[PDB]
């Protein structure tokens, strides 16, 4: 709210259109002050004078102007038109997947990771506010693709093995929370000869301790 | 438009002020598509905060970008693969051509930015921070995005890097052999330019008039004479200037909506791993690489394909 | 700034660049050349003739290897008739051409009407026509003071066709006899020049601005020597807009290629008026040289911004890469893509987020246009 009011350009995209609408019915109307090759701009003018025979021709080069000028505005009125029936339909679309869903599409509802989106009305238009998720303040680890124990290779099953210098731990990717590795959050797959990069570790079955 | 019409001669030109703001408007929807075709390379091109660089050393795990990157030892700083897609693809009759607001080199240095990111950082740079991650490590993750596990890529590594490392060297082979390749951007080119000659030509044309030529008609006829000869080519000249602006304007619409699908899959294939059937070529989206190319961009879409299927029995549940 | 107010129809304007006038270099002096002719043309042959043919047998009269002074007859008070067709009478001493035609006969007043394109009678049809698509003077005059039997065709099959002369006498299933006596004139007008008007000869003059006049050809451009390998018969050349963009000189026979006068779109650069009444102005596709803190673009010549070495965010485009904004006075730079960034990557390094932001942004679009409609 507070940077909607102080920026008077936020709504740039919304003026232009009734701009562009407005300056197009202006030119349309000056256009009727044009002879185009007559005598005169009125036709009153033209009538009061003329007997039919002469004013007829003056009338002609009137109507030729005229309906070229309107013709001009009609089909600059289609190729507008089209241009807002593509941004309705985007409109829509993000309607659909922003407001009512979570959208797994990059930059489609805003910079970052999508959470939700709220609509607002506005004039000739909509106002999509999107709420996104955006990571901060990352730390360096040092990581490896699969950790060695027992003569196997263990992969994780969500996360990532990382190292704090000292310790390995397994984190989830988009948020630093470290845990202990153990045979619940990682997977068997082949020996410790294949995977390149393989360090030497170890994975916690949490059954002996009971057993 | 006064220029095009009228040319410099000063009985023509009061006279065309009788039709009013016609060539107002004309100027001013020209205008408006120049203006266009810089959101656009901006909206494609432009989607980087951070200008990224790549390491001086480029252990990627075996995998080799070198045809993708920019060559160092070129005036241009363009990929071998950029090199050559570039190399592959009036002005007295009032018609001019106005440049680019960003230059080729310009976007050049934007492809590589995203390149550098997409590399070192995956995707994370296209959501918030660059977070480096080891190439391998991020392969490992596309792959578990198209439902493969992370073992299959790492106990394949020297096979899938050797794999990706062909087909990229096939691709610099296969435009260099097929010249039908760009033409999507060359029947760009080739409309426009033949939409221009075809504006100069109606300029031979006299419509009726005794003459094609302005300064003809003046050199031989008086004020009552020539006005008439020169109201028939104002009306034929303008005319056919109305015609050419509309189709340009026609014309700019589908650049447009070419740009637009041209932003979006940079965002979600380039900056992103795609879900979307086809959306970012053929099999399962892994990854993309962006080029540059004459009024353009190419993209290069890296797929898992399933192969050697084998017949098994199977059953709901045990 | 006071031109871009007017064409902007506002007393304030916003902060761009706009385009509101055209850069036109002005012709400095006329060159004219016209062929070396020293002898005057037989007008006088056939207007001071003593005897003029029947309208059935009309005389023609070849004018060639001559200057053509019509400003004798225009002027000679003597004439009942001087009506021009697609030239003008007052103008003609400054054409050239092909060849002129003198057609003469005698007529009866009320046929004068006749010796005219676009008509039809005996006369019209029969006996003398003139084509619709006529370039030429008609000129005619009472000689009931001067002077014999005259005859016309009555008869015949058929019309004539323009310029025709049917003189046979076969009968028809065609001649007769001839309120006052008129004796007409017509010259008609139709490659290298061979009958001009009077009209004096100039200096060439090349590397210049120049308005000028060839042979009857005329335009405005900057004359160079030609490299173009015209054949012995070949005069001027042309381009695809049917433009002459070269010609063969009359006198000296040296070929000049036209170059048409620099020129270029006009634009202003300008921050709002709220801020600064300072503006610059770019002259599109203009050499700096050509337009008398001056910066040669490839966009065109900027004149009034200073151009600095430190990149910002582009403000006002100018194109190819250069901006300029207000900083106070007017400056022009090459714009920045944004600030460098060298990521970590290394084998076995990995960066993990530690905390996060919820961010809110804003996203605007146009749904509906208003609702015109004109009867
Ligand atoms: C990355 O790939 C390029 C080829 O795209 C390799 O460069 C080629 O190396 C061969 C020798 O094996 C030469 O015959 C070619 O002429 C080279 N081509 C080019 C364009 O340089 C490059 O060596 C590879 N880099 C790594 C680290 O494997
Ligand atoms: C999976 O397919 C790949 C690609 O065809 C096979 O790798 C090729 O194997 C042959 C035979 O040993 C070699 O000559 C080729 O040079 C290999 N290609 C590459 C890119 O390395 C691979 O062996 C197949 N794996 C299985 C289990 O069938
Ligand atoms: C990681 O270390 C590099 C030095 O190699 C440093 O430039 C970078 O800022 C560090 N990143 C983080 C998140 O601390
Ligand atoms: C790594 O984490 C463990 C467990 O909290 C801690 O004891 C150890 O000191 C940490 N190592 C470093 C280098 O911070
Ligand atoms: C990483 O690079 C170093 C050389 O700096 C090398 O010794 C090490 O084996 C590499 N590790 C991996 C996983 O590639
Ligand atoms: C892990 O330990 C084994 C001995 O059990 C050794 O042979 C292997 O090289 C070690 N690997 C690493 C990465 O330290
Ligand atoms: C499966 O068996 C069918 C025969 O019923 C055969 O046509 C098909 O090719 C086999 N598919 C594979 C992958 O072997
Ligand atoms: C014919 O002679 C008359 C009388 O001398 C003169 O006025 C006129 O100009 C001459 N016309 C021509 C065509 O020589
Ligand atoms: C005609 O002009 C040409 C070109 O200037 C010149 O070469 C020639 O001597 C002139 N001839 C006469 C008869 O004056
Ligand atoms: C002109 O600038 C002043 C100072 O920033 C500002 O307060 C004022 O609103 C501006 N006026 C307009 C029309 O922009
Ligand atoms: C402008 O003209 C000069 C010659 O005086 C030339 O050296 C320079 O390259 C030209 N610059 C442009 C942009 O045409
Ligand atoms: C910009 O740098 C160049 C050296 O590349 C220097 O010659 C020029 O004078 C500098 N201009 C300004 C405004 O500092």
């Amino acid at each position: 709210q507070d940077s909607l009011s102080s920026t008077p350009s936020a709504l740039g995209k919304l003026q232009d259109v009734v701009n562009q609408n407005a300056q197009a019915l202006n030119t349309l109307v000056k256009q009727l002050s044009s002879n185009f090759g007559a005598i005169s701009s009125v036709l009153n003018d033209i009538l009061s004078r003329l007997d039919p025979p002469e004013a007829e021709v003056q009338i002609d080069r009137l109507i030729t102007g005229r309906l070229q000028s309107l013709q001009t505005y009609v089909t600059q009125q289609l190729i507008r038109a089209a241009e807002i029936r593509a941004s309705a339909n985007l409109a829509a679309t993000k309607m659909s997947e922003c407001v009512l869903g979570q959208s797994k599409r990059v930059d489609f509802c805003g910079k970052g990771y999508h959470l939700m989106s709220f609509p607002q009305s506005a004039p000739h238009g909509v106002v999509f506010l999107h709420v996104t998720y955006v990571p901060a303040q990352e730390k360096n680890f040092t990581t490896a693709p699969a950790i060695c124990h027992d003569g196997k290779a263990h992969f994780p099953r969500e996360g990532v093995f990382v190292s704090n210098g000292t310790h390995w731990f397994v984190t989830q990717r988009n948020f630093y929370e470290p845990q202990i590795i153990t045979t619940d959050n990682t997977f068997v797959s082949g020996n410790c000869d294949v995977v390149i990069g393989i360090v030497n570790n170890t994975v916690y079955d949490p059954l002996q301790p009971e057993l | 438009c006064t220029m095009y019409i009228c040319g410099d001669s000063t009985e023509c030109s009061n006279l065309l002020l009788q039709y009013g703001s016609f060539c107002t408007q004309l100027n001013r929807a020209l205008t408006g598509i120049a203006v266009e075709q810089d959101k656009n390379t901006q909206e494609v091109f432009a989607q980087v905060k951070q200008i990224y660089k790549t390491p001086p050393i480029k252990d990627f795990g075996g995998f080799n970008f070198s045809q993708i990157l920019p060559d160092p030892s070129k005036p241009s700083k363009r990929s071998p693969i950029e090199d050559l897609l570039f190399n592959k693809v009036q002005k007295f009759n009032g018609l001019t051509v106005l440049p680019p607001l960003l230059t080729d080199e310009m976007i050049a240095q934007y492809t590589s930015a995203l390149l550098a990111g997409t590399i070192t950082s995956g995707w994370t740079f296209g959501a918030g921070p660059a977070l480096q991650i080891p190439f391998p490590m991020q392969m490992a993750y596309r792959f578990n995005g198209i439902g493969v596990t992370q073992n299959v890529l790492y106990e394949n590594q020297k096979l899938i890097a050797n794999q990706f490392n062909s087909a990229i060297g096939k691709i610099q082979d296969s435009l260099s052999s097929t010249p039908s390749a760009l033409g999507k951007l060359q029947d760009v080119v080739n409309q426009n330019a033949q939409a221009l000659n075809t504006l100069v030509k109606q300029l031979s044309s006299n419509f009726g008039a005794i003459s094609s030529v302005l300064n003809d008609i003046l050199s031989r006829l008086d004020p009552p004479e020539a006005e008439v000869q020169i109201d028939r080519l104002i009306t034929g000249r303008l005319q056919s200037l109305q015609t050419y602006v509309t189709q340009q304007l026609i014309r700019a619409a589908e650049i447009r909506a070419s740009a637009n699908l041209a932003a979006t899959k940079m965002s979600e294939c380039v900056l992103g791993q795609s879900k979307r059937v086809d959306f970012c070529g053929k099999g399962y989206h892994l990854m993309s690489f962006p080029q540059s190319a004459p009024h353009g961009v190419v993209f290069l879409h890296v797929t898992y394909v399933p192969a050697q299927e084998k017949n098994f029995t199977t059953a709901p549940a045990i | 700034l006071s031109e871009t107010k007017c064409t902007l129809k506002s007393f304030t304007v916003e902060k761009g660049i706009y385009q509101t006038s055209n850069f036109r270099v002005q012709p400095t002096e006329s060159i004219v050349r016209f062929p070396n002719i020293t002898n005057l043309c037989p007008f006088g042959e056939v207007f001071n003739a003593t005897r003029f043919a029947s309208v059935y047998a009309w005389n023609r009269k070849r004018i060639s290897n001559c200057v053509a002074d019509y400003s004798v007859l225009y002027n000679s008070a003597s004439f009942s008739t001087f009506k021009c067709y697609g030239v003008s009478p007052t103008k003609l001493n400054d054409l050239c051409f092909t060849n002129v035609y003198a057609d003469s006969f005698v007529i009866r007043g009320d046929w004068v009407r006749q010796i005219a394109p676009g008509q039809t009678g005996k006369i019209a049809d029969y006996n003398y026509k003139l084509p619709d698509d006529f370039t030429g003077c008609v000129i005619a005059w009472n000689s009931n003071n001067l002077d014999y039997n005259y005859l016309y065709r009555l008869f015949r099959k058929s019309n004539l066709k323009p310029f025709e002369r049917d003189i046979s006498t076969e009968i028809y299933q065609p001649l007769q006899s001839y309120y006052q006596p008129y004796r007409v004139v017509v010259l008609s007008f139709e490659a290298p020049a061979t009958v001009c008007g009077p009209k004096k000869s100039t200096n060439l003059v090349k590397n210049k601005c120049v308005n000028f006049n060839f042979n009857g050809l005329t335009g405005t451009g900057v004359l160079t020597e030609s490299n173009k390998k015209f054949l012995p018969f070949q005069q001027f050349g042309r381009d695809i807009a049917d433009t002459t963009d070269a010609v063969r000189d009359p006198q000296t026979l040296e070929i000049l290629d036209i170059t048409p006068c620099s020129f270029g779109g006009v634009s202003v650069i300008t921050p709002g008026t709220n801020t600064s009444n300072q503006v610059a102005v770019l002259y599109q596709d203009v050499n700096c040289t050509e337009v008398p803190n001056v910066f040669q673009t490839r966009a065109g010549c900027l004149i009034g911004a200073e151009h600095v070495n430190n990149s910002y965010e582009c403000d006002i485009p100018i194109g190819a890469g250069i901006c300029a904004s207000y900083q106070q006075s007017i400056i022009a730079y090459t714009m920045s893509l944004g600030a460098e960034n060298s990521v970590a990557y290394s084998n076995n390094s990995i960066a993990i987020p530690t905390n996060f932001t919820i961010s809110v942004t804003t996203e605007i679009l146009p749904v509906s246009m208003t609702k015109t409609s004109v009867d």
